[PDB]
DNA sequence: TATAATGGGAGCACGGATGCA
DNA sequence: TGCATCCGTGAGTAGA
């Protein structure tokens, strides 16, 4: 490797570290786009039912931060798996549908 | 990266409200109130 | 210059107490939508757009415009914070 | 005739009077007219706008002359090589002032609109110096340990110089350029000591209720210590203007408040009176006495000078006066 | 068109070839042009005997070495990024004294850069030049002791890194003290470890009285010089076991040894000179017959004893005379660094010795290699070559610098070097010099001026015997100089005699008034006093020196034009320039033209051979100006010998041409013109005057990762074809394409990190149901402001023949791109007199100034910036330039030899013939405009009442004024204006480059704090002074907007940024980052800092995340 | 300032001048529990006689 | 001051 | 170093208002981007904030809606110019910009004698006051009408120069 | 892991606060 | 008490 502080200028007032930008934190921009985006997510959550919207929140990951199994949002809601696999579809249709409408969470797709 | 203790930041000035004689008046009556 | 400048520093003490009120002032009309305002339709400050003459975006061009009318009220311990912000917020919600 | 002193007291008392957003419009309107007319008004330069006074030639061959007197003086012993050499600086010293006052004379007689004398007179540009060396002459040069040449230099931008004139230039413009790189290193560090010095210091209270101040002297010890003479007005003004009275001074009928802060009007009538020698000092407010905790007090400050009224609480006169100070630091020869 | 060139004053002498200070330096380094046994003793040849032979394999010796060819040519070193050098070889025996043994092999050191044609080098693609350094010269000097006013010091000064500077002495309690490494210690001693007895210094010394018996000391007289040797090495080594054969070698390393302690031949030479001595060698003492032998110090204190007694004939020195300062050029810089890899590697030969053994075993040249290269890459006196122009690139390379290493250092450098000495004449020009700090650490080599083989700068005069002035040419030294009465070259002759009873001259540089009788030496030419670029400026002599040298800077900051012109006014050395820059091309010998192209021509000589010039064109220059030669000849032309072929960059037909000649009026326009800016008409633009070719280069790698390989592609995901649309098969942009900011140069994907998505992205991939990808775009893209037209790009891939790139590296691709920028608005403009500033306003020719026959003028410039400037070459440069407009003529008016006022009124009378008789002629006399005009300029003074109005416009036009009507309105200025040609040139600094913004981008990794400039797309430095006036206006919260907000306060930034987007208010700012980074470092110095409340009580800055 | 024709107030000097002088030797502690020769503000000083003044030390 | 030098010494003492 | 700042080479100014300065388009779209898109939302021109940035990446997705939404975003605004070395407060200045085409900012006549700017090639940083507060700070306290006299003579700072001493003269 | 080897090598200038004559 | 020593300091922004 090689010093960060490495000389730059003839005269001594620039170090090469200095022209080295920072690449992990977050910039603003970006921060700012998840931002809008857990935003735009929970604005098109809200046009689907309570039931539908958090069985989508717990399989994601977006509730505890784990994605759960359909067993276990079946035994959540008390349902049967292929109830809540169900339940799942619809919701996420018509997300898809209101997506197909609004053009809404298009953008972020990069 | 706190601010000054000068111009803007002086104690002397900073406090200072501004309030419109609309809402002065319905928070007066409010005091007044109880 | 701005506009009444001089009427605006004759107003207080304290030229640095001017820019605090005329701050403070321009961030309640920005919190309430401009809803708050003492302003009358004809003294509504304007911009001019391609289309034409709409109401002026700037905050703190509105708030030194009322406070030379007089209609404002400044100074220390005029009622508590947490009391203002909830009557204003009462008069006008946003 | 508007020059550059007319218009800047055209400006501060438009200033005082009107207040700043008249005086702004004004500055508008003078900075306009005055770009429209200078542009038709014809002024440009050619070289025979440079103009040689015929006096110069006479103030020459004079001065030759009495570079004989003096150099014979060397020979027979009468002069020392110090006594001689200050005799010839001396009198191209006089020479050289000589044909300055030649030039100018000259323009404001016979070509009062001539641009270079215009340009001088009005504040546009340039100074007798420099219109001396394009017309009368450059003068005398320095040599690099500082020492001036016998030889002058005779000629004139006008004229042009010799290469061994223009060498000779050369020294002083060499040491003049690493003076002032040199300088502005020592202008700068005094200012960021000044700065670091000041900075705490703000109005932080408009009275510390002191009953203390210093007293502005009117007066000082002539040199020869002959007798008392009043000092320059500009001295005066900048220690007096926009301070508050310390005690009631009257003077002229005229009764000044304890407690006034100065105009630059009551500075005028106190060096009015001075001069009628009703008052040799004045009582003042000042910083050095004010009793306020980690800054000065509205009343010990003064004026904000740059709105000509009583400084606001809260501004930083620490940061300003560092400031104040610092920068004409490049500006100090 | 027709060319009047002014002046008496013939020049006996040509100007010397301008680069030669590079190229005869180099030349004399290398020796490559010499058979190994014809070779002298200097360069790197005096580098290997230096450090050959190695002993204690037995002995390794030296016998030649020899230079190969260039394994790549220049344009092909330059593309490829690689080194222009040469293979060095050295034959080398390995000799065993015991064994009887000899093996002899030429090993491979390595390689050496070769310098090019015109006096530069290319180090890994970029051309660099090396600059030369003025020192001071080694030899034995003595000054005044600041301290103690009738005492002297005595200093022994060898060459740089070439041993101790000694101090001799004479202190106050009576003897005479030798200081060496910061040891002082008695002479004396030295003394008797030379040889020396007390009879022999009594009989030297003794002459001088009192000083001598300072000298005696008892006890040093009565021990041996073995004893004294011994003593002498406790004194200087404490600690060092006191053994005598180490005391032996560390002496002799110190006095004696040729390869530790050298003076010049310059320090030679002039310590001989000075003591009236003569030097077996090079060094202070000698070691023979086994003990040490004295050569220097005795005549050294001798000499001071002298000089302190007030002995006639012994004076002290000026250190800043040029005869005690010289100039190490490259070659002696280069050889050098050679003599250090040398050592070093030596010493790698010896370490090797020690453990079936040949030269190429115990020889290895990785030291000189990476001394060689490190001199060349890294040093201070390497610099990256100014090719702006071709004068830019000839002023660099005469470049001199008294800073570097072994020379001064700025702020330590007082007035005493950056002043002009006396000596300075004819030597270094007085006048081109930086401004600002480094003004006189960095000069410029006189025109006439020769460094000599000692290293001291040499001026030519002309040899005069009685009056009459030989053409006899004596180059001296600033020493030589001093003996005589030199006279002034425009010192009037009648053919060869002198035609004055009063000559002005020179006595040690004192300005004396002699008799021809009284004249040995006259100078060569005024040119010779001055640098090349500031003999470029006409009427020089009517300009003030601070702006002359403005005006003598800025021509190397001048563009090249597509459609460049020589200057009206020249002083006669724009063709020299061309010619010695190398820009243009010339016949080699007579000759017919066979061929014509836009890339080549073909030249068929007498002998009958035809020769191929391929011409460089639209070539990207170091400064990214562009290089280009055009043909100036065509088919079947017939060319002499030096006749002109092919006109370079900034030439036309082989006369420098650094800028266009415009139509100037001086008067002020609407404060347009104000504080130095400038008008221009439209005009400009529309014939392409100022119009300038710049090519940019980008580059970008594709190279092996551990997440996958980079690669150049043209699919890249989730873009259009409306954005590949320019994009070739591969990936790269077609030649042709116009780019804009934003716009796609080279594709390229690079695989995605290590990562898991959140719960967003998940549920988002789910809902559009499209896979996220494994690459992302890493493209290299147009920077904002950048673009134009790609016209080359450079692919290199691995696996390709003659193709390798840094480990790790796939392919390397290189676009090109070039714009063609017309003047605008913020660009810089000036003249040669230093008169600069920027376009402010470009007006449609309607509302120009314009002449009464409907000419408008190009630019127009304020008379303000003349009078406290005192530049009046530019006026006198205009008139000339009025009277040649009309007669359609240009001058040469060489500097302090040239057109003076009335025959320039001539030439205006000639030219208002011209300008007015063609208007009286076609049926038009006077206007009444004009007449008004002229009743003010009777009333100003500059016309004589009376007489007719063609009268009165011509003595206007002798003065160079004329009537000028305003275009918006059609009244006349209501004075005469100054109307004429001036040479402008436009500028490096163009405001399309400097223009520059950020909202938000990149951070510092520690700091957290924007970037700096523009390349980075960096933030403003918003510095304590900048904070300082915010604080003095006590404007708060700004400040702390600067400080938190807008820098590193990451959540505020953050907060700012997404409340700003939301039409939010901004965020109360929080701690910034460097804070919480300083309390860290703090905390590593092992202090406590802690943040408290009002209570006294800790609070957490850092959130919980440093406390457990 | 006045020879190179700078018009500057007097106060801004005063200001400067004034921090120059913030500081004081104790030539003798009296009562207090400072030492001979310490250097210390003025105010400080200042506050602690008046203190120690109350006090009758 | 020269820690070579010390411990050079040092050394030489046994 | 900070963020919302930019730099050019400052021109004359003549036709300007003491108040007011020439500042690019170029450089006031990136000064006040943030605000540009959230403006380009408001208006027709943008579905939303990202989408606007996209737009405004490349300089040929570029449209006259865009410059105007500009025009509208600045309204009543100030920048700071500032001119290295800053000696006294005055080095800093608060003017409104008015949008140029060209790169170069353009520089008020009268304000030259107190930030020792001219036209040889100078140039000057501009900052963007974020906060109303900040704003604030810079209208009244900060503008370059509203500082017309020297805070260390009192004399007057902002006065007659060069070429309007010439004409006024004549 | 065993012949014996035993001490390095390069390298301006001013003020202020303190230590030493 | 005065001479000598060690130590710290020497403008900004750009840029490279
Ligand atoms: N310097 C090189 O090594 C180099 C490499 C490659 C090519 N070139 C060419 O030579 C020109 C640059 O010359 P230099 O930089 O070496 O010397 P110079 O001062 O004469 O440069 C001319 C302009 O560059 C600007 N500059 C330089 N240092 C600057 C600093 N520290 N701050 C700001 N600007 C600086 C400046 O614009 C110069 O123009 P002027 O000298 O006419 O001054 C214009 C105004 O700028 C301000 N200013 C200047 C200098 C300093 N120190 N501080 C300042 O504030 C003032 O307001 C002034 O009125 C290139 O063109 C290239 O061809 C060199
Ligand atoms: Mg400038
Ligand atoms: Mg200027
Ligand atoms: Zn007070």
């Amino acid at each position: 490797p090689v010093s960060l502080e490495t000389p730059i200028g003839d005269e001594k007032d620039s170090f090469y570290g200095d022209f080295i930008p920072d690449e992990h934190l977050p910039s603003p921009v970006d921060a700012a786009t998840q931002s809008l985006l857990s935003e735009e997510l929970e604005k098109a959550l809200s046009k689907l039912s309570e039931r539908e919207a958090m069985v989508l929140k717990l399989r994601k990951g977006l509730i505890d931060g784990r994605e759960h199994t359909l067993e276990e949002v079946g035994a959540f809601f008390g349902v049967t798996r292929e109830r809540i696999r169900q339940i799942e579809n619809k919701a996420l249709r018509k997300l898809k549908y209101h997506e197909s409408r609004t053009r809404k969470l298009r953008d972020f797709l990069d | 990266g706190r601010l000054i203790p000068a111009g803007t930041g002086s104690d002397f000035v900073r406090f200072t409200q501004v309030v419109d004689q609309k809402t002065l008046k319905a928070i007066e009556e409010a005091r007044k109130e109880a | 210059a701005e506009p009444g400048i001089d009427k605006l520093f004759g107003m207080v003490d304290s030229k640095y107490r001017l820019t605090v009120v005329v701050a403070k002032r321009a961030q309640q009309l920005l919190r309430h939508g401009f809803k708050n305002t003492v302003l009358e339709p004809e003294e509504r400050p304007k911009m001019q757009t391609l289309e034409g003459l709409f109401d002026d975006p700037n905050a703190v061009t509105w708030a030194m415009k009322e406070l030379l009318t007089g209609r404002l009220v400044f100074g220390e311990n005029l009622v508590p914070e947490d009391r203002l912000q909830k009557e204003m917020e009462r008069l006008y919600p946003v | 005739p508007q020059e550059k002193n007319s218009l800047k007291d055209l400006v501060y008392q438009a200033f005082l009077r009107l207040g700043m957003e008249k005086t702004a419009r004004l500055l508008d309107a003078l900075k306009y007219y005055g770009f429209t007319f200078s542009t038709t008004s014809g002024i440009t330069i050619g070289i025979d706008d440079a103009v040689i006074p015929e006096e110069k030639k006479q103030y020459l061959e004079e001065a030759d002359r009495k570079l004989l007197q003096i150099e014979q003086a060397y020979e027979m012993g009468f002069l020392t090589d110090r006594e001689r050499y200050d005799q010839i600086l001396q009198l191209w010293t006089e020479t050289t002032e000589k044909v300055t006052q030649a030039v100018f004379k000259n323009f404001e007689e016979n070509y009062p609109f001539n641009p270079l004398y215009v340009m001088a007179q009005s504040g546009a540009r340039g100074n007798p110096q420099q219109i001396r060396q394009l017309c009368g002459l450059r003068g005398l040069m320095q040599k690099p340990s500082g020492e001036t040449f016998e030889v002058p230099v005779r000629s004139s931008f006008r004229e042009g110089l010799t290469v061994l004139e223009y060498f000779i230039s050369s020294h002083g413009a060499r040491k003049g350029g690493a003076d002032t790189a040199l300088r502005t290193a020592d202008s700068g560090y005094l200012t960021r000591k000044l700065v670091d010095v000041t900075h705490e210091i703000v109005v932080r209270e408009a009275d510390c209720g002191t009953t203390n101040y210093i007293s502005v002297p009117l007066f000082q010890p002539d040199e020869v210590t002959r007798s008392l003479r009043l000092r320059k007005r500009a001295d005066i003004e900048a220690g007096l203007y926009g301070r508050v009275l310390a005690r009631e001074v009257e003077v002229l009928g005229v009764r000044l408040e304890e407690g006034r802060y100065l105009s630059m009007d009551d500075v005028h009538l106190l060096i009015k009176a001075a001069e009628a020698g009703e008052i040799q000092e004045v009582p003042v407010r000042s910083p050095l006495t004010c009793q306020t905790r980690y800054g000065v007090c509205q009343k010990c400050y003064g004026y904000d000078l740059s709105m000509a009224r009583p400084v606001s609480i809260g501004e930083a006169v620490g940061i300003v006066a560092a400031q104040s100070i610092g920068e004409p630091g490049t500006q100090l020869t | 068109m027709e060319i009047k060139r002014f002046g008496r004053i013939r020049e006996v002498i040509p100007l010397p070839p301008l680069t030669e200070i590079q190229v005869e330096s180099y030349r004399r380094a290398l020796q490559a042009d010499v058979p190994p046994e014809k070779r002298e003793n200097v360069g790197i040849q005096a580098a290997f005997r230096e450090t050959f032979p190695i002993e204690e394999g037995l002995v390794l010796d030296f016998l030649e070495y020899r230079l190969g060819e260039p394994p790549f040519p220049q344009d092909e070193c330059r593309e490829k990024d690689l080194t222009y050098q040469a293979p060095l070889y050295a034959r080398l025996q390995l000799i065993h004294k015991d064994t009887g043994l000899i093996k002899e092999d030429e090993v491979f050191l390595g390689h050496i850069p070769l310098m090019t044609e015109d006096g530069s080098f290319i180090i890994n693609g970029a051309d660099r030049v090396i600059v030369s350094q003025i020192h001071r010269s080694p030899g034995v000097y003595f000054t005044p002791d600041p301290a103690r006013p009738g005492r002297y010091i005595a200093s022994i000064i060898p060459l740089p890194k070439r041993g101790p500077w000694i101090d001799l002495e004479v202190e106050p309690n009576g003897v005479v003290s030798m200081k060496v490494n910061k040891r002082k210690f008695p002479l004396v001693l030295l003394l008797r470890v030379l040889g020396y007895d007390q009879e022999t210094l009594a009989r030297e010394l003794g002459a001088y009285g009192e000083l001598v018996q300072g000298l005696m000391d008892e006890s040093v007289f009565a021990m041996r010089p073995e004893e004294a040797l011994i003593r002498l090495f406790t004194l200087l080594r404490p600690g060092d076991p006191p053994k005598r054969d180490k005391a032996v070698a560390y002496v002799y390393g110190l006095i004696a040894d040729p390869r530790r302690y050298d003076l010049g031949e310059a320090g030679r030479y002039k310590a001989e000179e000075k003591l009236g001595i003569r030097l077996s060698g090079r060094t202070l003492a000698r070691f023979e017959d086994g003990e040490f032998k004295d050569e220097v110090f005795l005549p050294t204190l001798r000499y001071l004893f002298a000089l302190t007694a007030g002995v006639p004939g012994h004076e002290v020195d000026d250190i800043d005379h040029l005869g005690n300062r010289r100039i190490r050029t490259v070659g002696e810089l280069m050889t050098d660094q050679f003599r250090v890899g040398l050592a070093r590697l030596a010493r790698g030969v010896r370490e090797r010795m020690l453990m079936s053994l040949t030269p190429a075993k115990l020889v290895n040249s990785r030291p000189l290699e990476a001394a060689i290269r490190e001199f060349f890459s890294r040093s201070q006196l390497s610099q990256f070559k100014d090719e702006t122009n071709p004068l830019s690139s000839l002023r660099h390379k005469r470049r001199i610098s008294a800073l570097g290493p072994g020379g001064l250092t700025r702020e330590r450098a007082g007035f005493d070097v950056r002043d002009v000495h006396r000596t300075h004449y004819g030597r270094i020009c007085p006048v081109e010099t930086p401004e600002g700090a480094n003004i006189g650490l960095i000069t410029s080599l006189a025109a006439y001026a020769r460094v000599d083989e000692l290293g001291f700068i040499r001026t030519p005069y002309r040899r005069v015997v009685g009056g009459v002035v030989t053409d006899e040419v004596v180059y001296m030294t600033a020493t030589e100089e001093d003996r005589y009465t030199i006279a002034q070259a425009n010192t009037p002759l009648e053919g060869n005699r002198i035609a004055a009873e009063r000559v002005v001259a020179r006595r040690k540089g004192e300005p004396v008034i002699v008799s021809p009788e009284e004249v040995e030496f006259m100078d060569v030419s005024p040119k010779q006093v001055f640098s090349v670029n500031t003999n470029l400026i006409p009427f020089l002599e009517h300009d003030d020196a601070n702006r002359a040298l403005m005006g003598s800077n800025m021509q190397t900051q001048a563009v090249p034009l597509i459609r460049a012109q020589a200057p009206v006014v020249m002083t006669g050395l724009e063709e020299r320039v061309v010619r010695d820059s190398l820009a243009a091309l010339y016949a080699e010998e007579d000759g017919e033209v066979a061929k014509v192209d836009g890339n080549r021509i073909v030249v068929r000589y007498e002998d009958g051979r035809l020769v191929e010039y391929p011409l460089r064109r639209f070539y990207r220059s170091n400064q990214g100006t562009a290089l280009d030669q055009r043909p100036r000849v065509v088919v079947g032309q017939r060319v002499r010998k030096g006749d002109l072929l092919a006109d370079g960059p900034a030439s036309e037909n082989g006369f420098l041409a650094l800028g266009q000649n415009v139509l100037v009026a001086i008067m002020p326009f609407d404060g347009y013109n104000f504080e130095d800016a400038i008008v221009i008409s439209e005009e400009l633009l529309k014939r392409d005057f100022y119009t300038s070719i710049h090519i940019e280069r980008y580059e970008i790698e594709a190279r092996d990762t551990k997440l996958g390989p980079e690669r150049i592609t043209r699919d890249i995901p989730h873009l259009s074809e409306a954005a590949l649309r320019d994009l070739d098969e591969e990936g790269v942009v077609r030649i042709g394409a116009e780019v804009k900011p934003g716009d796609i140069l080279v594709g390229r994907t690079s695989f995605k990190g290590e990562s898991e998505p959140t719960p967003e992205e998940r549920l988002l991939r789910s809902i559009f149901g499209e896979k996220a990808r494994d690459v992302k775009d890493t493209s290299l893209r147009v920077p904002p402001g950048e673009g134009g037209i790609v016209v080359r790009t450079v692919r290199l891939r691995r696996g390709d023949p003659g193709v390798e790139l840094k480990p790790g590296v796939r392919e390397v691709v290189r676009v090109y791109v070039a714009q063609k920028r017309k003047l605008q608005v913020g660009d810089k403009l000036a003249n040669r007199h230093g008169n600069k500033g920027v376009v402010a306003k470009i007006l449609p020719v309607e509302d120009m100034p314009h002449l009464p026959d409907g000419t408008p003028v190009d630019v127009i410039l304020n008379p303000l910036g003349v009078p406290s400037r005192m530049n009046l070459g530019q006026i006198l440069e205009t008139h000339l330039g009025l009277a040649g407009y009309f007669l359609g003529q240009r001058y040469i008016s060489p500097i302090f030899d040239g057109a003076k006022e009335p025959e320039i009124k001539e030439l205006l009378a000639q030219a208002f013939e011209v300008y007015f008789g063609k208007r009286k002629g076609e049926g038009f006399g006077v206007d009444k405009r004009e007449v008004e005009v002229l009743r003010r300029a009777e009333k100003l003074g500059l016309v004589t009442p009376g007489k007719t109005p063609e009268e009165q416009l011509k003595e206007l036009f002798l003065q160079g004024k004329v009537v000028l009507y305003d275009g918006r309105t059609g009244e006349p200025i209501e004075g005469p204006i100054v109307v004429g040609q001036m040479f402008i040139m436009k500028l490096y600094h163009m405001v399309e480059d400097k223009m520059h913004a950020r909202s938000t981008g990149p951070y510092s990794l520690i700091t957290q704090q924007p970037l700096g400039g523009k390349a980075q797309f960096g933030g403003q430095r918003f510095g304590e002074m900048e904070v300082w006036a915010l604080e003095a206006y006590g404007a708060a919260h700004t400040l702390q907007e600067m400080l938190t907000l807008k820098s590193d306060d990451i959540e505020g930034r953050n907060a700012a940024y997404e409340a700003i987007i939301k039409g939010e208010d901004v965020p109360e700012p929080s701690v910034p980052e460097s804070f919480r980074v300083l309390v860290k470092e703090l905390q590593a110095l092992a202090l406590d800092v802690q943040t408290l409340d009002e209570k006294d009580n800790p609070v957490d800055i850092f959130e919980g995340l440093a406390s457990k | 300032y006045r020879a190179q024709g700078v018009k500057l107030h007097d106060k801004h000097i005063e200001i400067v001048v004034r921090q120059m002088m913030k500081y004081v030797e104790v030539t003798d502690p009296g009562d207090s529990r400072l030492l001979e020769g310490q250097v210390l503000e003025k105010w400080d000083v200042e506050a602690l006689n008046e203190r120690l003044i109350a006090e009758g030390k | 001051s020269d820690p070579v030098r010390q411990y050079l010494h040092e050394i030489g003492q046994v | 170093r900070v963020d919302y700042s930019g730099r050019s080479v400052i021109v004359v100014g003549p036709q300007l208002k003491l108040h007011q300065c020439g500042l690019p388009k170029r450089m006031a779209l990136e000064l006040f981007k943030p605000f540009l898109l959230k403006k380009m939302e408001e208006k027709g021109i943008a579905p939303n904030v990202k989408a606007a940035r996209r737009m405004l990446e490349r300089q040929r997705d570029i449209k006259d809606e865009v410059w105007d939404a500009l025009e509208e975003v600045i309204h009543g605004k100030v920048v700071l110019l500032n001119r290295a070395p800053t000696l006294h407060r005055l080095g800093i200045q608060a003017f409104q910009p008015v949008l140029v085409e060209g790169q170069s900012i353009q520089l008020h006549p009268l304000v030259c004698e107190a930030f020792n700017a001219d036209f040889d090639g100078d140039q000057m940083a501009v900052h963007v006051p974020l906060s109303s507060f900040a704003q604030a700070e810079a209208r009244i306290q900060m503008l370059s009408a509203h500082n017309l006299l020297s805070p260390a003579s009192g004399e007057p700072l902002a006065k007659p120069s060069r070429d309007i001493i010439l004409g006024l003269y004549y």
